[PDB]
RNA sequence: GACGACUGGGUUGAUAGGCCGGAUAUGGAAGCCCAGUGAUGGGUGGAGUUGACCGGUACUAACGAGGGCUU
RNA sequence: CGGCCCGUACCCUAAACCGACUCAGGUGGUCAGGUAGAGAAUACCGAGGCGUUCGGGUGAACUAUGGUUAAGGAACUCGGCA
RNA sequence: UGCCGGGUGAAGCAGCCGCGGAAGCGAGUUGUGGACGGUUCACGAGUGAGAAUGCAGGCAUGAGUAGCGAUACACACGUGAGAAACGUGUGCGCCGAUUGACUAAGGGUUCCUGGGUCAAGCUGAUCUGCCCAGGGUAAGUCGGGACCUAAGGCGAGGCCGACAGGCGUAGUCGAUGGACAACCGGUUGAUAUUCCGGUACCCG
RNA sequence: GAGGACCGAACCCACCAGGGUUGAAAACCUGGGGGAUGACCUGUGGUUAGGGGUGAAAGGCCAAUCAAACUCCGUGAU
RNA sequence: GGAGCGGAGUGAAAUAGUACCUGAAACCGUGUGCCUACAAGCCGUGGGAGCGUUCGUGACUGC
């Protein structure tokens, strides 16, 4: 009953994305939220975000309204197209500073 | 401290001006040699 | 002081590792 | 009370003084107020302490509560209203309840209340 | 005790705070009265304030077995 | 009755100028209150302004800026450097 | 140049199965791809890279590490999808020969209103000196020009110098100086010695 | 009531120490320190240009560069 | 909230979605077969048991 959704261009740096989205893989839809609900993580704000509409996508597209037998099968966070901007430091020179980005995507199915 | 850039328009138009520019023969070389390589401020 | 070496993939990920969230 | 092991509240000594004295006096003007957990737990002896002085009444009290909070309005509020009320209870007058951390800096917060 | 960790307690509860008392520390509160032209001094009174030390007191907060085989 | 042209916003001991930066630096001149004090020093205030430009805790070693040290008093050290 | 292939799927890329003594090959095959290739004999070469503290682009290690740029903010309410940072109120602290109010130089629209939170802000943002749109600077008396000249510059003729060019007279420019007539109060979101009110002054 | 006079803020400077040293800063910060009516400090406008300028003289300074600046050219120097 | 995405639709083709023909390598992930916590390793090579969606891995041992 695989449905899906994705986030792209989310601007929160892969590893700290995958920080949180270790923590969702393979537990109850519901039981997902509940942890992602109640985590110190900024994070986990746009990954919830985004296992919602792997819900909503379920219950819509698919009809599986009753969304208790959804489980993680599958949820992970792929590199995206970093930002490169310079900082002015000691004695005229200048370190780079790059602001990366991640692709979330998440996928449940039926237990 | 202070740096070696007081910016001043009056003496910088007294010292790169285009009228400084047209004054001396070997200034207006380098006017003419701007105009030919397309540059588009032509003299400070 | 300076790294001596680029670290081995294998050193990178055991470090790393240890870089993750406790489940609430 | 027994002062602060480590750093003081504020980042002062100074500052945490009337850092404290300020809190009890929002405490006492509208009963609980939300504030970062460690906060909370300094307030509380404080803001109890105070009560105990209120307690009993007299003029010469008065002016040691007067000693931490400045406001003569507050002070008044709290020897005809609330001291009144806790007249039987012996201490434990605040009650100090944990919420979740602060989004911004993930500071711990609680609700620190006068026990109705 | 850097953080983990270690130790004790978790309503069958004195773990911490508060509240009562002590011990300590300073050293004679505020108000009132008396004396003095005044600065000040005397009485009420080893007073008032007071943290960590001490005794009381519940008022506040307390994942993990089903035993391999051979001799 | 006529009296022309340019400037007139905004910043200016600075987050808008010169330092590549919202940089602990530099930037001519004018205004200049109260109490103590000789004073434009210094302490607290006025007119007026600021608390935004990463935070919350936690008594580790250690480093830096401050503070106090019994008895001795340069015995330290190249040197009373601090 | 002769002979051939291609929407019945060419080049390129990724495999699988085979082949050669090497550099390598497959008119074998599969997937991707979607319009150009194979081969005989010759002919030409910007014809083969792993190193030059080589050059350009992308990406790692150091590492979720150092730093986040000099003293204090707290609470209540509000807006808001979201608030330690945005607004209002209270309190507390700091500057105050200045963390206040102006001006020249410099900057050049950063000023005001409304909207936004993708880029920027060493966190955050509903906020911004950021982005978008619109608006805003009023002079007979303030500073300067139409008045004067100093140091100095340019310079008709002119002198000197092979050429280029150097100097300089009359003159003409050149404030940091001289001469010259307006003060108080009010007003807008943004301007005021400029507009408005009263009373003045100077030249024709 | 004179002074290249005395003490001492502004202002100019940089003797000592500590910090900073991939710094807040390509020369600064903190506490002391020197001059502080003069050979002083400073604004504006001028002016001296490279084997040359200027220099109370250190080969110092001449745009973060000076025992001979910087840029283009000879030039793909050797 | 938006961004973005899942269905749907256009298209011959939507891992052709205005970040867009082809889409290599470094680099970063998910799943999966094998090995790995008494071991001294220019990380390979010869011998070799075992396990498994000739092939993949490689206990142990020689160089």
């Amino acid at each position: 009953m695989e449905a899906r959704a994705q986030a792209r261009y989310i601007r929160v740096t892969p590893m700290k994305a995958r920080r949180v989205v270790d923590l969702i893989r393979g537990m109850d839809a519901t039981e997902a939220q509940a942890v992602l609900r109640f985590a110190p993580q900024a994070a986990s704000v746009p990954v919830k975000k985004v296992l919602d509409s792997a819900i909503a996508n379920a219950a819509h597209n698919y009809d599986h309204t009753d969304a208790s037998s959804l489980f993680i099968s599958e949820a992970f966070v792929d590199e995206g197209p970093t930002l490169k901007r310079f900082r002015p430091r000691a004695q005229g020179r200048a370190y780079r500073i790059r602001k990366r980005t991640s692709h979330i995507t998440v996928v449940v199915s039926s237990k | 401290s202070k740096r070696t850039f007081q910016p001043n328009n009056r003496r910088r138009a007294k010292t790169h001006g285009f009228r400084l520019r047209m004054r001396t023969r070997a200034g207006r070389a380098i006017l003419a040699t701007r105009r030919s390589k397309g540059r588009a401020r032509l003299s400070a | 002081a300076v790294p001596k070496r680029k670290m081995s993939r294998s050193n990178t990920r055991h470090r790393r590792s240890q870089w993750k969230a406790a489940v609430p | 009370p027994k002062p602060a092991k480590g750093a003081r509240l504020g980042g002062s000594a100074a500052h945490e003084k009337l850092l404290l004295a300020n809190l009890a006096k929002s405490l006492f003007e509208h009963g609980r107020i939300t504030t970062t957990e460690a906060k909370a737990r300094r307030l509380r002896p404080v803001a109890e302490r105070l009560i105990t002085k209120a307690k009993k009444g007299d003029i010469h009290n008065r002016r040691l509560v007067l000693q931490t909070i400045t406001d003569k309005g507050i002070v008044h509020t709290l020897f005809t209203e609330i001291a009144p009320r806790y007249a039987e209870r012996p201490g434990g007058y605040t009650r100090i309840t944990k919420i979740g951390n602060r989004r911004g800096d993930n500071a711990p917060m609680a609700v620190i209340e006068l026990v109705e």
